[PDB]
């Protein structure tokens, strides 16, 4: 019996989820060989590492290394002064879709800012400035997307996974209340 | 509603839980410079025993 | 003899392992500079993944009852602050248990008297033997090698001679004052230089290290001052800045001043409650109250903007307060109040100087919380040593600024009380030092804490023995309260007025120890000092008589 | 012209005042100016067997060469050396070189055996590593001096003579030289970077080793060089593999820009390590940034002809022919390091595989656009080089679909005389 | 109940009295159903709590003035009052339930 929540995630649960996809690191420590070996199940391999050649782990292992310096998270493409400008400009030009997020939108944007804010281009002003900036247009139309709602279908085509888990015991518990309407008068 | 539970696959966890466990305690006395592999497996034993008791206990 | 990475080493080939109670760490609950010192000692425990404990310890007493009750995982120890003066082998009562010893005791000390049975004869206490406090001496050395090896009446009767003269060599040691020869919180600094730890932030518990010891203590800090004025300028992001980014913490020295709190408080309300303003116009007649705003005139401030507080000022007043200081400040004799200091900024939060952070830390020490009426007062200054701890880090702003409202109501309970012994006038003049008894008055439950007499004892010191000559003398107080008639007592020391020959400075710790083993009349030493006790009140008359007689000084 | 003290990717002062003296891929040093003094850091790239530390200098230093085994350090007037090994058992020394009127020092070097100090006027003092000297001797002024495990590289210049390398090998007692003073094919050069040219006039940036032991040069055109056949006297060749000028171009959304640089830290089996500078300075600053990658890509594109095709997209009609000879390169490098010295990390054959198989299927990309325009003659020679003989009757089914019937025949006429040659 | 306790009976919750006969004997029964499952996974015995994500697991830990160096189970703890650890989470989560340890 969890009963807490129970039929939600809660946003401890969604930081769990997000920290099984690989990046890129660049390592501190070579451990390789020249002519004690980290075992794990789930990864089992990358003993082999050299100083400052890029390998790919996965995250949450890049998170226990980066709090002794052993490691340096490296940037993804989307953390870019450059790159992210195209994905604001994109969505005042069609006010009726989402743009693209690559589905760890906001949860990569804060387990790096934390943690590794010293191997990006200036975080001050530069990427928590469009951040926000693209938090607060992409809630506006989630908030015009709900004056058309309906008893039998819809359609949400690129939605990040913490937009969502905010907002489903809103929609389940009300359009639960439209079908009951519409299928009792029948 | 009450989803077909997988009877074939979780008898591999449980017989692979218990394998490791053994070998963390058998590495970890049997060692006595490299304190960082021995709280990798700890950690990573640790957090897939997370989904299990939080998989049981939700059926 | 012993230095320190060879030590370190020692230390993390018998603490890295599974359980965790493998070493343990004691801390005086006093000495601001023991504070510093072992919150940057959990941070080097912390990269290297070390489980530990940090228990503090406050009496003399209590370190045996910690220590004699908790003995199965000492794969170390070790003491900062305490062990410096009185032998720990014949005090703990330590006796052989198995080169290989079962436990290493590392003691870290700040005092003048070396304790030559500590040093020597290492064999389970690691020393802190390198030539810093020990400075080589060597007419100590073999003395106490030529005195363990235990006709014949004529070599032994100059045996016995040369046990004569050579006990008269360790009369000449063991007889003489505590003060502070270094900081501790500098020594373990060249300890994470060694390793190759050194960050920002383990740079900024050393500006509130050897900044404590700057004000009211002796002053080393003259010749700690350019080794921290190096590794500033080392660790230095750019020569020109950006324009005031929400990161980017950057500490950079400035020309700072030294009244109490400039930037959380007015002009006016700073120059009372200083002290080298005090003890320069002597504020605490009328006669001096009417030459401060003689100042103002010529400055050209108002006294309406002068009691503004220092955020609400005009642009062009702070400005120019660098160049009206010295235009002006020459015709009283204020001369030696611009300084170089240091000020760490957080970003879009605003300035703090080194000063101005331990004035907050020494007035969160004891406020803003028969027999064992005692020691339920010893466990409100435990408790409230973690509400230091916590607020020395830069996450939790909302304790601090508790902090700063603390202090400003610390000094003026005292400038108040400092004021009402200076009309009546009760001190008395006596041929060897200087006697005042406090009584009766306001406020007399605040003064149990021994961080607040030592706070009115160096206004009273820098007040008297001041510029103007009259004598050089000690100082003795006596404070008092219900709740059976302590009477803290507290031996203090004499000052020069900065314009540094003679650094002894201390004998209250000889001549009085004397006493109390001769009638022994209800007197407990329960301090990490030896120049403060309490006395019962049927105690106190003939008690004093005899510190006039068999005087040292 | 003058002469100024060389050290791998240093850095001036410009209106700052503290620079780094080396960048290699061990570790960076960097001094900060005390008016009266100078506070030398030593910080590492590597963690793990290696500490950091810094020290207080009192005559001025501005030479260092910063390997595995110690720290050499220098001084450009006063000639005055001093030897800081990473190890605490052996102690430092010092030594002072003799200098004539009007002599500098220009760059040091710090072998595993030998010490290497050479001046100005082109003398080319060898102690041993404790500080007993061996030989003196005259050679042509020297403005960069490097080394790697036993080898020494070096590159000479006179005010009459030219450029010239010079790449010998100091073992334990054999001193095989390998070219002594041969002519070297670098442009030297002839604003917000004129605080740059006073400090380094030669133009030279970065001269390094591989991994595996091949010289480069990384020149002031922005063209990382490469040497290759370097153990054999009359086959060496120097084989541009990196234009920084069309990178960027690229990068840019074809677009000249004047942001983004390029400065090289070292070499690995195929990517280059790069501190991406952006601004108007084109040396970084503190504190150092991570150091990116960059791939190599053989320079056969045009600028205008990819721009009549509209980030940069290719066709595959262009992409397919380099990477026909980039893997034709990397072969000659790896092919040769294994059969006369030998592998060092154990994997070399795998890569060594996998590299022929990107060399067949990259061809065939090609092979059959040649089929597509009715060419029998330009498809026919291109199946003389597939040394993997499993793509050659691949080729045939590719031939038949292009309905070439006499090619058909002549495929199989190669694969039999191949056949015969195999049972001898 | 049977968390770090093992045999609960009294000690917890404290009322005993706001029960029926009949709710105060259903309970009491359960408790030995619980019991049961934790005796044939062998995933952790007594898998009840803990049911927050793990992260972080070198924690630190201080002493809100319960003293008695009770535990005894993965080594003692000589545990004084106000006096903070830096231990791993995995020892302590059974004693942070107990009101006993204040800090994560």
């Amino acid at each position: 019996l969890p009963a807490h929540l129970q039929q939600t995630f809660s946003p401890e649960e969604i930081q769990f989820i997000v920290e099984n996809e690989p990046i890129k690191i660049f390592p501190r420590i070579t451990t390789r060989q020249k002519i004690w070996q980290l075992i794990t199940t789930d990864d089992k391999a990358l003993n082999n590492m050299v100083a400052m050649r890029s390998t790919e782990v996965v995250l949450w292992i890049a998170l226990l290394l980066k709090q002794q310096s052993k490691c340096s998270i490296v940037a993804p493409q989307w953390l870019t002064t450059k790159e992210l400008d195209r994905k604001i400009q994109y969505e005042k030009t069609h006010p009726d879709r989402f743009s693209e997020l690559p589905w760890n939108w906001l949860v990569l944007a804060r387990i790096l800012f934390n943690k590794a804010k010293d191997d990006f281009h200036d975080p001050i002003h530069e990427l928590r400035g469009k951040i926000q900036d693209l938090r607060e247009i992409r809630q506006i139309k989630v908030l015009k997307g709900l004056k058309y709602l309906n008893e039998s279908h819809l359609q949400l085509d690129n939605l990040s996974l913490l937009e969502i888990n905010e907002l489903r015991p809103f929609i389940t518990e009300i359009m639960d209340k439209l079908r009951e309407i519409h299928t009792a008068s029948l | 509603e009450l989803l077909p539970y997988p009877h074939q696959l979780m008898k591999r966890l449980l017989n692979r839980i218990s394998m490791q466990s053994q070998l963390i305690e058998n590495i970890s006395m049997g060692f006595l410079e490299s304190k960082l592999p021995l709280l990798c497996m700890e950690t990573e034993l640790e957090r897939l025993k997370f989904v299990i008791r939080s998989y049981i206990r939700c059926r | 003899i012993s230095q320190f990475s060879e030590a370190y080493n020692k230390i993390l080939r018998n603490s890295s392992s599974h359980s965790s109670c493998q070493l343990v760490i004691f801390v005086s609950c006093l000495n601001i500079d023991a504070l510093c010192a072992t919150k940057m000692l959990s941070l080097l425990f912390k990269k290297q993944l070390v489980q530990s404990q940090i228990v503090p310890i406050f009496g003399y007493s209590e370190l045996r009852r910690h220590y004699s009750q908790l003995d199965d995982n000492i794969n170390s120890l070790l003491l900062v602050g305490f062990g410096g003066v009185i032998d720990l082998e014949a005090f703990l009562e330590i006796d052989p248990q198995e080169q290989s010893f079962r436990r290493d005791i590392y003691v870290l000390d700040a005092h003048r008297p070396w304790n030559l049975d500590n040093i020597f004869g290492s064999q389970i206490i690691q020393c802190f033997d390198d030539g810093t406090v020990d400075d080589t001496l060597g007419e100590q050395k073999e003395a106490y090698y030529k005195l363990l090896e235990l006709n014949d009446l004529s070599k032994r009767k100059q045996r016995k001679k040369q046990i004569h003269e050579y006990e008269g060599v360790l009369e000449e040691y063991y007889s003489q004052g505590t003060t502070v020869v270094n900081s501790i919180s500098a020594q373990i600094y060249s300890l994470l230089s060694a390793i190759g730890e050194t960050n920002l932030s383990n740079l900024w518990l050393n500006i509130l290290g050897t900044t404590s010891l700057d004000i009211a203590y002796a002053q080393v800090y003259n010749r700690l001052y350019p080794l921290l004025q190096d590794e500033v300028k080392r660790l230095t992001p750019s020569s020109r800045n950006s324009v005031k980014t929400p990161d980017t913490l950057t500490l950079n020295i400035q020309p700072d001043y030294y009244l109490f709190l400039l930037r959380h408080s007015s002009l006016y309300d700073s120059f009372y409650y200083s002290n080298y303003v005090n003890a320069k116009l002597s504020l605490w007649n009328e006669n001096g109250k009417k030459r401060l705003h003689k100042m103002f005139a010529r400055m050209g401030i108002p006294l309406s903007t002068a009691q503004e507080t220092w955020l609400y000022m005009d642009h062009s007043i702070k400005r120019e307060l660098g160049i009206i200081f010295d235009k002006n400040l020459d015709r009283y004799g204020l001369q030696d109040i611009i300084r170089d200091g240091f000020v760490r900024t957080l970003g879009y939060r605003g300035s703090i100087s080194a000063s101005e952070f331990v004035e907050a830390l020494t007035a969160l020490l004891e406020v803003g919380n028969s027999a064992q009426k005692l020691t339920n007062l010893r466990k409100r200054w435990v408790s409230n040593f973690w509400l230091s701890w916590d607020a020395l880090d830069d996450r939790k702003v909302e304790l601090l600024n508790r902090g700063i409202q603390l202090a400003q109501d610390l000094q003026r309970a005292i400038f108040n009380t400092g004021v009402a012994i200076l009309e009546k006038k009760l001190i008395k003049h006596l041929r060897i030092y200087r006697l005042c008894v406090l009584q009766d008055g306001p406020d007399l439950d605040l003064y149990r804490n021994p961080l607040t007499l030592l706070r009115l004892g160096n206004w009273l010191i820098e007040c008297c023995a001041e510029s103007e000559d009259k004598q050089l003398l000690p100082m003795v107080l006596a404070s008092i309260d219900e709740n059976t008639d302590t009477y803290l007592v507290a031996g203090l020391t004499p000052r020069y007025p900065r314009g540094t020959k003679k650094p002894i400075l201390n004998n209250f710790s000889m001549a009085f120890q004397q006493i109390t083993a001769e009638t022994d009349a209800k007197v407990r030493i329960d301090n990490f000092e030896s120049s403060i006790i309490e006395i019962r009140r049927e105690d106190l008359s003939p008690f004093l008589e005899k510190l006039t007689l068999s005087g040292l000084l | 012209f003058r002469y100024m003290p060389f050290s791998p990717a240093g850095t001036p002062f410009g209106f700052t005042d503290r620079r780094y003296l080396t960048m290699n891929e061990v570790g960076y040093v960097s001094t900060v100016k005390n008016s009266e003094q100078y506070s030398i850091t030593v910080s590492f790239f590597d963690v793990g067997r290696f500490r950091e530390y810094h020290f207080e200098d009192l005559f001025g230093y501005d030479l260092c060469f910063l390997n595995e085994k110690g720290t050499l350090f220098g001084q450009s007037k006063t000639g005055q050396i001093q030897y800081r090994p990473h190890d605490s058992i052996h102690s430092n020394w010092t030594k002072i070189i003799p200098l004539q009127a009007g002599e500098r020092i220009t760059s040091v070097a710090a072998t595993p055996v030998r010490v290497i100090v050479g001046t100005s006027l082109g003398y080319f003092r060898s102690f041993n590593q404790f500080g007993v000297p061996f030989a003196v001797e005259k050679t042509s002024p020297i403005v960069a001096l490097t080394a790697q495990n036993y080898r020494v590289f070096s590159v000479h210049y006179s005010q009459f003579h030219g450029l010239s390398y010079s790449l010998s090998e100091l073992g334990t007692s054999s001193k095989r030289y390998y070219k002594r003073e041969c002519p070297l094919p670098m442009s030297l050069p002839n604003d917000a970077n004129l605080d740059y040219y006073n400090f380094n006039p030669m133009g030279i940036k970065s001269l390094f080793f591989s991994s595996y032991g091949d010289p480069c040069i990384f020149g002031s055109d922005n063209t990382l060089l490469l040497l290759s056949k370097w153990r054999s006297p009359e086959e060496s060749k120097w084989l541009p593999i990196l234009d920084s000028n069309m990178e960027i171009w690229k990068m840019s959304g074809g677009k000249e820009t004047t942001d983004i640089h390029v400065w090289p830290l070292a070499l690995a089996y195929d990517t280059l390590n790069c501190i991406l500078v952006k601004g108007k300075h084109i040396w970084p600053e503190f504190p150092l940034p991570l150091p990116s990658e960059m791939e190599i890509r053989m320079p056969v594109f045009v600028k205008s002809k990819l721009l009549e095709e509209n980030e940069i997209q290719i066709p595959v009609s262009m992409a397919a022919e380099e990477e026909y000879l980039r893997s034709k390169v990397l072969s000659e490098l790896l092919t040769d390091t294994l059969e006369n010295d030998g592998e060092m990390y154990g994997n070399e054959n795998e890569v060594l595989a996998a590299l022929n198989g990107a060399y067949d299927k990259a061809l065939l990309r090609l092979f059959a656009s040649a089929c597509s325009d009715q060419n029998v003659e330009k498809a026919l020679s291109l199946a003389h080089e597939l040394k993997q003989d499993r793509a050659l009757t691949a080729a045939v089914k590719i031939s038949e679909r292009a309905e070439l019937p006499s090619l058909v025949k002549k495929i199989n006429n190669i694969r039999e005389a191949r056949y015969e040659q195999q049972l001898k | 109940n049977g968390l770090d306790l093992m045999s609960s009976i009294t000690f917890s919750q404290q009322d005993t009295n706001n029960l029926s006969h009949q709710e105060q004997e259903y309970l009491k029964e359960y408790c030995d159903l619980i019991t049961d499952l934790k005796s044939g996974d062998l995933v952790d015995i007594d898998l009840s709590g803990s049911l927050v994500p793990p992260s972080d697991v070198f924690i630190d830990v201080r002493v809100l003035k319960d003293a008695g160096e009770i535990q005894t189970e993965y080594g003692v703890f000589n545990l004084i009052k106000d006096s903070q650890f830096f231990v791993r989470q995995s020892d302590v989560e059974r004693l942070i339930q107990q009101g006993y340890l204040q800090k994560i």
